[PDB]
RNA sequence: UCUGAUGGAGGAUCGAGUUGAUACUGACGUGCAAAUCGUUCAUUUCAAUCACGUUUAGGGGCGAAAGACUAAUCGAAAAG
RNA sequence: AUGAACUAGCCCUGAAAAUGGAUGGCGCUAAAGCGGA
RNA sequence: GUCAUCUAAUUAGUGACGCGCAUGAAUGGAUUAACGAGAUUCCCACUGUCCCUACUUGCUAUCUAGCGAAACCACAGCCA
RNA sequence: CCUUCGAUGUCGGCUCUUCCUAUCAUUGGGACGCAGAAGUCUCAAAGUGUCGGAUUGUUCACCCGCUAAUAGGGAACGUGAGCUGGGUUUAGACCGUCGUGAGACAGGUUAGUUUUACCCUACUGAUGAAUUUUAUUAUAUAUAUACAUAUAGUAUUGUGACAGUAAUCCAACUUGGUACGAGAGGAUUAGUUGGUUCAGACAAUUGGUACAGCAAUUGGUUGACAAACCAGUGUUGCGAAGCUAAGUCUGUUGGAUAAUGGCUGAACGCCUCUUAAGCCAGAAACCAUGCUGAUUAAACAAUACUAUCU
RNA sequence: UUUGCCUCAGGGUGCUGUAAACAUGAAAGUAAACUUUACGAUCUGUUGAGGCUUAUCCCUAGUGGUAAAGUGU
């Protein structure tokens, strides 16, 4: 319950697919909205490490198919600068699957998850295997 | 009609016209509030951009995601030996606006000081302020009265010394600085006592102060409509070039708009930025300027390999957080700001844990020339 | 103060100039340059170029 | 019937050249040019391409047909 | 000198549009306005 | 048009339905492998199309020496 | 059918600016069938902002989604020597209906050349003289003078009339599970930490960029090595410096008010915010402050030195 | 515009990545003599070498130079 999330370089825009790291059932994420995105002309709605974002999954259980469906930065490609001095960057995109009020529907992470989403999500942290 | 998608006009139009600068130097708009509680006290001080670090110091931010953590900021470095007083304006109030009443100079005067009175030193005679330095004491007495009882504002003449720094220039940047505290009696004894000697940064400024800076920002010619303003780029298709704006007004009113993006000139233009703080004001005398306590090591701020198209900081300098307008070499005019600030910010008291030196030119590994000698050890 | 090693080299990092990256299973590596980066993620090891300290070691020149 | 070779058919295929001209609705559009330039594209054993010679002449010719072409002139050429 | 109801002069509400703006302009209130003489 | 499908969202596409303003049989009907610089929809790959632009190269532009036109022109050229 | 048929380029979109308010949100209020929350009606108010997409040439529309809100309009239905050319609206061609036919269709479909600025002005930037029938907020040892003062060059420091102007909104947490409520629920205001959009800069770091530079290598060529060269930048790695955002930094407080709520207080023995006189508090509005120009004032001041000069 | 500046050099700082040459040096193997000799992509040592580094990097009273003196008032 603390919203001060710093600010991360931006990527993932609308219609990037990411992958689903998770036991929920999906195979990858296409992201189609960011939350709390304000209005720009032209300006495609993009998406951070903590950011929740709406998605749909194109591979998966059918059951996950063809909806519009919650779902949580975790892992991002671009590099971003930890105000420690240093700037990280992952292997993949990668988000997890969540119900709207931010507990995730699935049950485990495989990779690693940021620590800058870790200490946003708390019950993400506790299902997180290895926290960056 | 009406537009069907609304965005905000392009550029700001409080920063109009873009032209260039009449002068390469910072000029003061405008002083902070005189306040008559306060002793008498400098406002201004000028220095050099010699180029930009980065350090790292401890949050004392409760309640932020950074807190205890430590963190690397950017901070610039703008080497400022003392400058010199040599003489007093006093300004009376007229419904005209401010009237000099008259200026005062000191019984001496540098060489650097009287170079900017000349576009051609090396050829003149060298004989500005030589016959006009040996007044007689009562008619300056008599003129500093006349100031104590008609003015009410009152500045001081100062100059630079670039004989000081690695700079080509030899004429000196000259301004009025203005003394703001108690009554004029005692602004006209504080200037008096200083009318010729060194006037050094410490004495305007303290650490951990907010400060303005005014300077002239890098130029950078005439520049298309997309680069100056930001205007979108047209699409690929688009007949006569796409770096251009589509529509540059209705059919009425039967004229261009003075709000239109052109092109134009971008870059060399007057600007004057708040709330800057000084980290650190390093001393000429020491040897530990870019040492702190948790570094403990020798040395000075001038990274190895010396500042980029600047040269060695043999000087005083102060540390200001963040970035300043203008190229390296530019005079930078440190403004007092117009009202003290209360802010957190502004009252913090910054630690810093680590300045650092390595070199600026390429990636630089080390901290130091030792440092680097003793990592790489013998060679041809 | 404190440096961290390079990851491709056995250079010290100071603060505020590297660069670190997260592999598939978690683990971290820290790179002291853009060099250093661009070659370790082209995949080519230190140990077969000539400058690196990793080299001077297998050499046995240190 | 099946297998391997041989053989070298086809208004067969790719593709330079040749013959054209799909797109950029690129350049140019007071052009190099009264139709060009660049890239791209179609075509190459045939209903193929080229040259010279020769026939068909204006309410006529000629037309794998677009009112096309018939000397920058065509839903009736040009000259008087 | 109290309470009412009408009446009609001036004034006010009703009275919102796009370039900046027009009793022609300035302006004018012991009119330089309105109705007279 | 209605129902399915495609999407997240489908005046699009496809599959169906048919009292079809005004379908229909050499005015040829239905279908078709192969072929197409033909029209259309979707998917993968791809990428500056785009988010959102930046840097850079040649030739111009630019200043100079030389050379040197044209279109347009009632008279001209600030606005409410 | 008033102007234009010796031609005003006729849809939409993109781009860009400005304006209106009949205000969608944000600011401050009044009313409620108003407990709180949410909402509805309404006032002052145009400072700030009003989005990403699927289908369609579309305007319109309708869905998906974000948002605080996704308000309505004008500017020759703003905007084609700004673009595009999907539609409409020449010539080719197809279908259906109509016609004996040539052909027609406010029916459908497909393909179909988008010309010129070097002129004036406007606007954006860039040089720049000249300015006496001109100017003056003083100048003179507690004291006169406009019946006066002021030559000119260079150069610096200034004054600042006037013109422009800039910041905006949100979330989470604390107040607080508090006020309120029977519970269900559940604030306002303040504070803290962040963020969106916008604006102005900057390159310590990260990334981008390469006809600085090193290295490798393919084809060819100089007898070989070496050194090279050509392949319109031969191709590759890395790539300082410089530019650059996707990176970094910064983005005030006063006066007077509008709506409204009030004070004293008659008119009208009472009452009344005044729909008399006289006062107060008061908004993202206004004017200042701050910032940008100031050959926008054909503006001016002080200072330094000087020109056979006075 | 003579404690300056330009220039080259030296040093610093970086970029690249270990130069040319030599080596009864190595090298998958090969052939040719009565154990050695020829060919050999490539590798090693001398060699974090060599090259480049302001043209808009930094330092140096280090080298050489710093020119005709025209125009207006």
């Amino acid at each position: 319950t603390l919203k001060n999330k710093m600010r991360i370089t931006l990527s993932l825009p609308v219609g990037a697919l990411i992958n689903c790291c998770d036991n929920s059932g999906g195979k990858n994420l296409y992201i189609i909205a960011v939350q709390g995105f304000g209005s720009c002309l032209n300006r495609l709605p993009a998406a951070s490490l903590g950011d929740m974002v709406l998605a749909t999954v194109k591979k998966g259980k059918p059951d996950l198919r063809k909806k519009v469906l919650n779902a949580i930065i975790c892992r991002q490609s671009k590099a971003w600068r930890r105000h420690e001095g240093y700037y990280i960057y992952f292997e993949d995109n990668a988000g997890v699957i969540v119900n709207p009020k931010g507990e995730m529907k699935g049950s485990a992470i495989t990779g690693p998850v940021a620590r800058e989403c870790a200490e946003l999500w708390p019950k993400l942290s506790s299902a997180a295997s290895a926290i960056v | 009609s009406h537009r069907k998608f609304e965005r905000p006009r392009h550029g700001s139009l409080g920063f109009l016209p873009r032209k260039r600068c009449k002068r390469l130097r910072g000029k003061i708009r405008s002083f902070p509030k005189d306040d008559k509680e306060k002793p008498p006290h400098f406002t201004a001080f000028m220095g050099y951009k010699a180029g930009m670090t980065h350090i790292v110091r401890e949050v004392d931010k409760p309640g932020s995601k950074l807190h205890k953590k430590e963190i690397v900021e950017a901070c610039t470095i703008i080497e400022c030996a003392p400058m010199v007083v040599v003489g007093i304006v006093g300004y009376r109030e007229t419904p005209k606006g401010l009237r000099i009443l008259s200026t005062v100079w000191a019984n001496h005067v540098s060489d650097e000081f009287r170079r900017r009175y000349y576009k051609n030193w090396y050829k003149s005679e060298k004989k500005a302020f030589t016959k006009s330095l040996n007044v007689p004491e009562a008619t300056k007495n008599c003129l500093l009265k006349r100031i104590e009882k008609y003015c009410t504002v009152l500045r001081a003449i100062c100059h630079t010394q670039p004989s000081k720094t690695p700079l080509r220039m030899k004429k000196a940047h000259i301004m009025e600085v203005q003394i703001n505290g108690g009554s004029m009696k005692e602004k006209l004894e504080f200037v008096k006592e200083m009318l010729e000697k060194n006037l050094p940064v410490s004495t305007v400024f303290n650490p951990n102060e907010m400060i303005d800076v005014i300077s002239v920002t890098k130029g950078h010619g005439t520049k298309g409509v997309v680069s100056r303003y930001g205007v979108k780029r047209l699409p690929r298709k688009t007949h006569r070039g796409l770096r251009k704006v589509a529509c540059i007004g209705a059919w009425h009113p039967a004229r261009v708009q003075f709000q239109i993006p052109r092109h134009g000139q971008k870059g060399y233009f007057h600007r004057t930025e708040r709330n800057k703080k000084i980290y650190r004001i390093g001393l000429k005398t020491d040897k530990n300027s870019a040492s702190t306590d948790a570094d403990i090591t020798e040395k000075k701020i001038t990274p190895m390999g010396g500042f980029p198209h600047y040269g060695v900081v043999n000087e005083d300098f102060l540390l200001l957080k963040g970035c300043v307008a203008g190229t390296k070499k530019r005079p930078i005019t440190l403004r007092k700001n117009i009202v003290p600030q209360v802010s957190r910010d502004a009252l913090a008291q910054v630690s810093l844990k680590f300045i650092d030196t390595s070199s600026k030119i390429g990636h630089g590994r080390f901290q130091t020339s030792e440092e680097k000698v003793k990592y790489y050890g013998p060679l041809k | 103060v404190k440096t961290e090693a390079c990851s491709f080299s056995e250079y010290r990092i100071y603060p505020g100039r590297g660069q670190k990256y997260i592999a598939r299973d978690g683990k971290v590596y820290f790179y002291l340059s853009s060099k250093f980066a661009s070659l370790a993620l082209q995949k080519k090891k230190a140990a077969k170029l000539r400058w690196t300290q990793t080299w001077r070691r297998n050499n046995k020149k240190t």
